[PDB]
């Protein structure tokens, strides 16, 4: 076909936000709800939290780059 | 030139400018009636306003009530008799000389134009009301502030620029499922059969009318704050 | 439109059989809301 | 082929959603519950839920971007 | 292919539902849990299950006027 | 296609079905889980349990809209 | 595309719809604001 | 394609059974965890439980027409 | 194609297992937890798991009997 | 289509088991967790269990058996 | 679509499998979560947690066969 | 130790030597006139066999003081007998004989289908395929042969319901029919369950052990030499758990039909 | 049609790592929870813990095998 | 097809980063709640948190090498 | 699915049962319940 | 087959060495413990005994 390589830019950007944007959700509602049972480990519980979402994050851009590589 | 949609927002303002006139004609303590109603409703949104920010929960009060009246008409109206039933002509009543027959009453929420102009409203309030005490500060990024925070900053940019785009849309993806919702019940079944969605129709108009100004005094909070 | 007109029908009888039963707590909240006023 | 490219506009608006969607929601449920347990760590906690809102909208915005990208 | 649009706009609207719509149901169900936790909190915890449910809805929305796009 | 029609009305209906099924069982489970924990709110807490699912609702309104303008 | 002269239409009718009722309940309020 | 139509119609019935059968699993779910805290409001929960079940099941009825029409 | 009914038969049968099953998971889920909580009330909540499990099973009713109608 | 029969067996046996194996999962998983909470109630809530664990295996092979009548 | 029999024994193996392991993860972590609650039961609760972990097994192994039959006939 | 982790004795012949596939779902040795015996039927008679003198070796000689084979045999028995007791009491004795025997016997054909040489001798191109026939593998899992498992699942499924008949009554009405209520939908879920439970055992043995046999067989062909370590004990665990969950599940499908 | 290797390929590897994914992450979040809730007992936990990483990263190289024999 | 190199790229990239995109948030979201409810058990169940981590990247970078082997 | 092989593989089965009864689990079972017997 | 075996053989005296020196061990220990406390009893009751 000819539009295929537009079908796999469409499946690399959307299939790569699914499991990143639900472990982004889990990971800030667990640490919003620590920091509610307990204030004080404020700290560690953001810099985890953002270690966590950085992770998820870089595995968007695996897909991300991928599409602008078609895409560009 | 003007479309179907334009009469009936022309005729829900002169509906609230009524009712407004209604209501003040005979202002006095203790209300009873449409004064009454109005008070109370009026009451419990600024009530809900204060909830949210008691700062500028009067700020744009009034901006804030119009749209919501303007909303809740819209839905009101849509439900109605009459609308999307009589053909202006530019089987059905209108099959001689064809034209499509035209409704007379098309929901103002109905459009992309109507419902483009609340959120462009409520885009130039937040920013200015945002940027009004704020400067730089409103739109600040955080160039590097916490490692790298610019990203953060950015993406959340985007986030506020595109809620009033988002909300428009979805006033006026509402609108017009409500209307496709009933006319697909009547083609569905003669009568009766609509009365499940019909009353839901009423009630997601109303929820969507509330949550409407509900979001606008809440992004205005998080613009102020 | 035959169609048009039995929608409608249906439309309004099920508007005001939803809108009594609403009214009717309404109108006992607006009385009470009076009644709190003074 | 002739319609490829409105099936791939298709696919990334849809599965650019279904995860930020879950995220924001489960973001919001962990925010609301640690409020019911607390209300005075509000402010410190409504920053970080909007901040997981902001990187899972903005995933969803991405894709919805692309799409549109695709559809011009 | 032929009315490859059709099935690209139900493609779109269909997965524009399936993550907004467990978000709002995860929200509502946590929001509805801290209210019962909390009766009084009941005024800040609605503003923003509110903003929330707008979020999450957001995404469907999206779904919704793509799926416009293409049909029409 | 002959019957491309037939599945994007399907694949719509069933998507539109998919998520909004799982959000009111939600809404429905945290509803009944808060009045057990307290019956005195039930009008209170049953109150925002109809206006979720009726958000809930929506999507799957909207799906079987879009399917039967197809289907039609 | 939506046509510009339709939306600049029904903002200004909103603009003044919202100013009318700015001016309406300006006396209203102060009145709740009084009983209260 | 000419089982097109055979497709379609058990895609319908498939997917439309999905998001149902979840949503009644977790209300009763939810509605027996709260019997077991609270049998004294039985019957208030049951009819809750009852109005879940039933538009989940109103969904599902939904979908099986639109498969019925489609096959037939 | 040429077996696009067992295709058909195949995608109707999974996709009824696929809702249905995590439905009747999540009901002995919940009616496990309130016996472990409450056995006193086995008598009433074994039946409401009961009413709540055949209703979900109907779903998977509905996929076999059109799976067996294409076979047929 | 050259071997469709092939897809609708995978299907089939595909799509037949990743609901039922969440179901199984959460029914044994809230056993073990009300078996841990209350030791005591052992003898017949494990009936529970395996009725619910029969019945999504039945769901199972349901799609299996269905795969097999194409593989012949 | 010579090769429609790769897809096929590809999906066999890839679909049925995502279940089972869901439910061998939640399997574990109530079993864990139970036993850290209740240390003494582990030894007779681990065997229930076992049949669950392999009856999810079982059926990525159902998920796994029918894709090696796929793949050779 | 340190970090003397090298793997170059794993860079040998990573997928030239050893055959691409060669795998199978079903082999027969025959040898005999009339009835055609299998290599997994072979395997079973050296497994039964082998288990035979086993028994006999821990029996010879039984003393009261355990030790070795005898010690071995009898903790293993007793921690059996005290596991289907924890399910049910009151029956263990009657079907303690099948369930062991299932278990003692399903164990010994898993591990000895890991041992080495059951896909490579047989009566790329190895040995026979080098001449004009057909290189058939020798030393067959009986678990990987239907007709072996299958026979299991049914002895289990008479054997079941033969004692769900001989307690509780022939009644059998919450599965058979009920009068009102949802029961009635109830006993016809509950009749199709249990006739899926036999086919679900069967085939849940027959492939968690062909499937390991077969990875073991693929895992030799490409990169032959000291990964296949973690996956062999895996595969000896998979069997382990496979052989005593089938025994478990039979013991607890006796009991909830004696409920 | 050539090709349809490199897809079927892709396929296996992302249908059989998607499962083992959510698998090890309920396993690791569950571990460390209840190592949290009592550090005492570790071992008797970690033990159990690596028992289900290693049956589920076994089932992730049992897709990984399956989809090399197709890309070798 | 001159073009299933592209979609099996995509689908290496996304699917398979989709259970690596949501174990790793349920990794961290349990760490961090174990860290709320005991801080001086940090670096014990940070250690696992990162032994997760590194389990499921193992199946992601799996995911992207298969992916650039399609690709090249 | 060889109907002789399948009644063969039953029939094999079955012998090892009967002869595991007959030799190994009752001489275990009464050595272990003489323990208890003892005990 | 002169090019499976090898490599069969060869992993199976590894995972022999492995289990032996990972698991031989505390099989060991548990049977030994086993038969300590039957020694023990049995010597406890041919004292009462006698």
């Amino acid at each position: 076909m000819e539009g295929l390589n537009l079908v796999a830019t469409a499946l690399a950007v959307g299939l790569g936000a699914i499991g990143p944007g639900v472990g982004i959700g889990i990971i800030v509602s667990g640490a919003v709800q620590a920091i509610g049972r307990n204030p004080e480990i404020e700290n560690r519980v953001v810099t985890y939290m953002f270690i966590g979402i950085a992770f998820t994050e870089a595995l968007a851009i695996f897909g991300l780059v991928i599409a602008f590589l078609i895409g560009f | 030139p003007i479309t179907n949609s334009f009469v009936v927002a022309i005729i829900i303002d002169i509906f609230v400018i009524a009712l407004a006139v209604a209501a003040t004609r005979n202002l006095q303590m203790v209300p009873r009636g449409l004064q009454n109603v109005m008070e109370f409703i009026l009451e419990s949104l600024y009530n809900l306003f204060r909830n949210i920010n008691a700062k500028y929960v009067a700020t744009a009060f009034p901006l804030v009530a119009t749209i919501f009246l303007f909303v809740l008409f819209g839905n009101w109206f849509g439900l109605l008799p009459g609308v999307g039933s009589i053909g202006v002509c530019h089987h059905d009543t209108c099959a001689a000389q064809g034209k499509k027959l035209v409704p007379l009453f098309r929901a103002p929420a109905a459009d992309l134009n109507f419902t483009f102009a609340i959120a462009v409203i409520s885009f130039v309030f937040i920013e200015y009301w945002g940027f009004r005490a704020l400067g730089p500060g409103y739109l600040k990024k955080f160039f590097n502030t916490n490692g790298i925070m610019s990203f953060v900053g950015i993406i959340e940019f985007i986030s506020e620029l595109v809620k009033p785009f988002a909300l428009a849309f979805r006033l006026f993806g509402n609108i017009f499922a409500g209307e496709v919702l009933l006319v697909v019940m009547a083609f569905l079944v003669p009568l009766l059969l609509p009365l499940p969605f019909y009353g839901f129709e009423v009630f997601v108009g109303f929820i969507q009318a509330l949550i409407f100004a509900l979001l606008t005094y809440a992004f205005l909070n998080i613009a102020v704050t | 439109p035959t169609l048009f007109i039995a929608q409608l029908i249906n439309f309004l009888l099920l508007i005001f059989i939803l809108r009594a039963l609403l009214y009717r707590p309404v109108m006992n909240l607006l009385n009470e809301r009076t009644r709190r006023i003074e």
